[PDB]
């Protein structure tokens, strides 16, 4: 209000009054594979809700790729929120909060940030490409985060204009895409109530370039508006599947009348669209005005003079109109904030739904306690001040209202992370222009000013002097792991504080960015890939810090493991020479580390469930199965600590006094690692004898923890240590002829091809392969250059694999600037990483 | 040309609070769930006042459209795009 | 030397004269310890000479 | 291999009517940047100028 804004089809007063009714709000995130049409849709909708903001005839106005690099690269880099009022098929209006998410596999963190504050997902799938890598990854992520899933099969015009498939085969292609999505959903979810089918209204067909968007119901409504006497809802139930129309009986049967009879979808939906497009693009001068007369569209004379693409856009816009099918989909199959509040609190709130504050939050009552969760941070173009962005799950936030901001480490006993701040202004975020408001009720998305100071990634904003028992929302769980690592250093050491400030700012911007300072005074940035780090450095050098920053060569993060059991049972004693621990280290069973990290097992379980799980899944006896102490460096680390101390040999009651310290020592030791200060993975540590001093003045504190860490290191070093590379999963789409070239490019970088397969209904092929992360820099460029741009690849982290060599072997001599043979890659990876970290040149294997 | 504006406005009222006065002088105030082209209103959480003035609570109500005298709609619908 | 002239931000690597005629691998390699040692020995030598008589 | 290592080391350590051939580029060592896979255009598109039958 009182802000100069573009004129809309609606009026902002209606938008403001809709925000109070939480049953007319839909918090939706648009996600899909890269370049699958997710952005026109937003303008393809902004235009329909903004008469003056139109797309250029020869250039598409992205309107949500508002960034510089977004506009030149043409690649979605950051999520852009859009709040619009969209009419329904029945004429009703709902307030839509849409999250436009990037489709590149490197920027999945933005997608998770959008998924946190959303109640439903609209998955965009190219009709020609089909289900690609990121489509599967986002389906898994969405059904895991307990979000309603709907599908929009975009770019259906490619079936007509590019591939020129017969309408029946276009129907087969669409049905195959829907079936693939259904199979993926059933794979990643147990309950059946997420069946996707256009009969249920779950799936929409669209072509954003030409302003086409219809469900079965919307097309049946077009028929009904033309011929009044039909009931479009019952008509829509017969427009998909193997149901054929019988024109003699005027009834729809499950059996085709005679022969050469087409399915209902082809006869009534696909064939008219084929004919419209064919008329417009082939007979614009000859027989277009007549067909336009038949459909009831009247185009003015200067309008018929347009080029073929704008003319097709205009004709389809006249025929179809607004995107009512999309709104029908998202109203029927995406819960309102009021209804979807309960799963959101169940999943993303640390206090659980059962908590008293959890109940008031699950009601989504806007007169309750304030509970706002922010997941994105948007920087003004000056790059000085940020604006937090998130949804108000309860209560109502006001401009000028003092608030209590809780960080990610805030617990009910450690209340030092919270900080009081004052809200400056509130903007209802639209893609480009912010509409300033005075208050935002529950269930809405708000851009907050004044709370950006004490938060890094995520926050929970509550009210001071109330909500004493207010916990936080769980930090985002990302799809990938940041592996690619680069080091930064200012050109002039005098301006180091400037680079540090810029590093803090980029850490605020990118949700999954991890900036750390190593022991050697080296500043390190972790990213997902080359494009990710490229854009991070572009922001760092140009947006936040105006200084010159040197960049080191890209490198990956390694992990350390073992391959047999320790030869001699290690032991280590405290400086008091009274407390002594004996441990051995052995490799974990295959597939157990992944179970641990993926929370298939939790130490929060009672010893009974832990024991039965281990017994039935990995052949563990009850004694060892219930003997688990800790679960790696974190609560879900890929390492296990087990006590084999016999009750007779050691008194278990006294062992319990040092259990809580041996656990911490083991966690810290696995966090650091002895080889090259890297994480330890897939290692099982068994305690064999723990001699404990009776006097508590000798044990506990800073005496037993270092002994535990040292014994962990020594036990690890007996069993043959190995290094671990991160392995990337590459999916390549390329024509048939360039498949061999893809093989040739992969073979040079230690690549191993898993499978190549045709894309059904498309002339291309998909090659899926595994490549080491370190042997992947420039792989995309090599593939796109050797194939003259006809092959494109997206790489994503998959798993950890052992480096061929042996890290602890001094016999190998390495020259400074030559690639090494595989037989001793591990030795180089180990010593060079040690030199980079600033440690000694070699380890000291001992007891 | 076919369906009048007031019916559209009534369609917009779904989900809000509405008070309903039938020919029997009975006042039904509650959350309007659904409406049709005719005034058939499916509406919920009813605070119902009879002609004498007795007030009752009735969670689900479906009123025949022919038997509505007038319907009082929330004031924010005055800003509906359809009312412009 | 560092007690007399503290170097918190590692700025000692900026004013170091090198023999640019030699190849890069044959020049002096400006590691922090070596640079600090060279600066320290130069400062020690400079301190012995009073500035009024002659300067280095 | 040898040119590979040399490139690594290098990176990290009169009216002339006709152009001099010393100004040529694309004298590369990587076989992927010399024997570039030729676009076939589904076997139906062709490069401009050159004879079709060829
Ligand atoms: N043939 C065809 N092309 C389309 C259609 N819609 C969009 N495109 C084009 O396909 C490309 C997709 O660009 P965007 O729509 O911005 O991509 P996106 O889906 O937002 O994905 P990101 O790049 O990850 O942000 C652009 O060249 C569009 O102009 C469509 O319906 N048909």
């Amino acid at each position: 209000m009182e802000q100069t804004l573009p004129v809309t089809v609606y009026e902002m007063d209606f938008l403001a009054d809709l925000m109070d009714n939480s049953e007319l709000i839909r918090n939706v995130t648009l996600c899909g594979h890269l370049h699958h049409g997710k952005t026109c849709f937003v303008d393809c909708l902004i235009e329909q809700t903004h008469p003056e903001i139109r797309k250029r005839y020869d250039q598409d106005l992205c309107y949500t790729d508002i960034l510089f690099t977004e506009q030149e690269r043409g690649v979605g880099i950051k999520s852009t929120p859009v709040t619009v009022v969209l009419p329904d098929t029945k004429g009703k209006s709902y307030l839509f909060n849409i999250m436009d998410t990037p489709g590149h596999v490197n920027f999945s963190d933005e997608v998770t940030a959008g998924l946190r504050i959303s109640d439903g997902v609209v998955l965009f799938i190219d009709a020609a490409e089909g289900v690609m890598l990121n489509t599967e990854r986002l389906i898994k992520h969405a059904v895991q985060e307990r979000l309603a899933v709907t599908v929009c099969i975009n770019k259906i015009d490619r079936l007509i204009l590019e591939l020129k498939l017969p309408p029946t085969d276009a129907y087969y292609k669409l049905r195959h895409i829907v079936d693939e999505v259904n199979g993926l959903i059933s794979m990643y979810s147990t309950d059946e109530n997420l069946i996707l089918s256009p009969l249920l209204g779950n799936v929409c067909f669209s072509s954003s370039q030409y302003s086409i968007c219809f469900t079965l119901g919307s097309f049946a409504k077009i028929y009904a508006d033309t011929f009044g006497d039909i009931n479009y809802q019952e008509f829509a139930k017969r427009l998909w599947g193997d149901i054929y129309f019988n024109p003699k009986t005027r009834k729809f049967t499950k059996k085709a009348p005679t022969s050469s009879s087409q399915r209902s979808f082809v006869e009534f939906i696909l064939e008219p669209l084929y004919k419209i497009l064919a008329q417009v693009v082939g007979d614009v001068d000859t027989s277009l005005p007549r067909t336009l007369d038949e459909l009831g569209i009247h185009l003015t004379k200067e309008e018929l003079k347009l080029n073929i693409r704008p003319l097709l856009r205009l004709v389809c816009k006249k025929f179809f109109g607004e995107f009512t099918g999309f709104v029908d989909m998202c109203v029927q199959h995406i819960p309102s904030p009021k209804v979807g509040a309960k799963p959101k609190i169940e999943h993303t709130y640390t206090g659980g739904v059962d908590s008293d504050l959890g109940e008031a939050m699950s009601d989504c009552d806007p007169d309750g306690p304030l509970m706002c969760h922010t997941t994105k941070m948007y920087s003004t173009d000056d790059g000085v001040q940020f604006h937090a962005f998130g949804r108000v799950l309860s209560g109502t936030i006001h401009a000028g209202q003092p608030v209590k901001v809780l960080g990610e480490n805030y617990t009910l006993e450690d209340e030092e992370d919270s900080q009081i701040c004052t809200v400056g202004r509130l903007w209802i975020s639209v893609a480009r222009y912010h509409i300033e408001v005075n208050r935002v009720p529950a269930g809405n998305w708000v851009l907050i000013e004044g709370v950006d100071q004490p938060i890094v990634k995520t926050a929970t904003i509550t009210e001071p002097r109330g909500n004493e028992e207010a916990q936080i929302f769980r930090p985002l769980k990302f799809n990938t792991t940041s592996v690619i690592k680069i080091a930064v250093e200012p050109v002039n050491p005098s301006e180091l504080p400037k680079m540090l400030d810029g590093l803090r700012k980029v850490n605020k911007s990118y949700p999954s960015l991890t900036t750390k300072v190593e022991e050697s005074g080296e500043h390190v940035i972790l990213g997902t890939g080359e494009l990710y780090l490229d854009c991070v450095m572009h922001d760092l050098r140009k947006m936040y810090s105006e200084i010159d920053i040197k960049v080191a060569d890209p490198v990956v993060t390694f992990c350390e493991t073992v391959v047999e059991t320790s030869s001699l049972k290690c032991f280590a004693e405290t400086p008091n020479k009274k407390n002594k621990i004996t441990m051995i280290a052995e490799p974990l069973e295959k597939g157990l580390a992944e179970d641990i990290e993926n929370e298939v097992v939790q130490i929060t379980w009672n010893r009974k469930k832990l024991g039965e799980f281990f017994q039935t899944k990995y052949d563990w006896d009850l004694l060892a199965a219930r003997s688990i102490w800790a679960f790696g460096p974190d609560a879900t680390g890929p390492n296990i600590l087990v006590d084999d101390t016999l009750p007779s040999e050691v008194d278990k009651a006294l062992l319990g006094s040092v259990k809580d310290s041996i656990v911490q020592g083991f966690q810290w030791g696995t966090r650091e690692g002895p080889l090259c200060d890297e994480l330890i993975r897939n290692v099982k540590f068994k305690i064999l004898d723990a001699v404990v001093a009776q006097e508590p003045l000798h044990r506990g504190g800073g005496q037993i923890i270092p002994t535990a860490r040292r014994v962990v290191y020594s036990a690890f070093l007996m069993a043959t240590p190995r290094l671990m590379e991160p392995y990337y999963f590459v999916e390549v789409q390329a024509p048939a002829d360039c498949v061999s070239a893809v093989y040739t490019v992969l073979a040079r970088r230690r690549g191993h091809v898993t499978q190549d397969a045709p894309i059904p209904g498309s002339p291309l092929y998909t090659i899926k392969a595994f490549i080491p992360a370190i042997d992947s820099f420039g792989f995309e460029t090599d593939l796109r250059t050797h194939t003259q741009g006809q092959a494109f690849s997206l790489s994503v982290f998959h798993h950890w694999q052992i480096v061929p060599g042996d890290p602890l072997d001094k016999s190998i001599v390495i020259r400074p600037l030559e690639p090494q043979p595989a037989p001793h890659l591990a030795r180089e990876f180990m010593i060079k990483t040690r030199r980079r970290k600033g440690l000694s040149e070699d380890v000291s294997i001992s007891k | 040309m076919s369906i009048g504006v007031p019916i559209k406005v009534l369609h917009e009222a779904e989900g809000h609070i509405v008070t309903c006065e039938t020919n029997t002088g009975e006042v039904y105030r509650g959350k309007l769930i659904e409406a049709e082209d005719n005034m058939n209103c499916q509406m919920s959480n009813i605070t119902v006042t009879y002609r004498d003035g007795r007030v009752a609570q009735l969670e689900q109500v479906y009123i025949r459209g022919s038997k509505i005298r007038f319907l009082i709609l929330p004031d924010m619908l005055k800003n509906a795009p359809m009312l412009k | 030397y560092l007690t007399e002239h503290p170097d918190p931000n590692n700025e000692n690597i900026v004013g170091y004269n090198n023999k640019k005629c030699w190849p890069r691998d044959a020049r002096m390699r400006l590691m922090k310890h070596d640079v600090n040692l060279g600066r320290a020995v130069f400062w020690d030598i400079k301190n012995r000479l009073p500035r009024s008589v002659t300067t280095v | 291999k040898s040119k590979e290592l040399h490139a690594i080391k290098e990176r990290y350590l009169k009216f002339v009517f006709e152009w001099d051939a010393s100004e040529d580029t694309s004298i590369d060592y990587n076989p992927l940047y010399k024997e570039r896979h030729q676009v076939q255009l589904l076997g139906r598109g062709f490069i401009a100028g050159i004879d079709l039958k060829q």
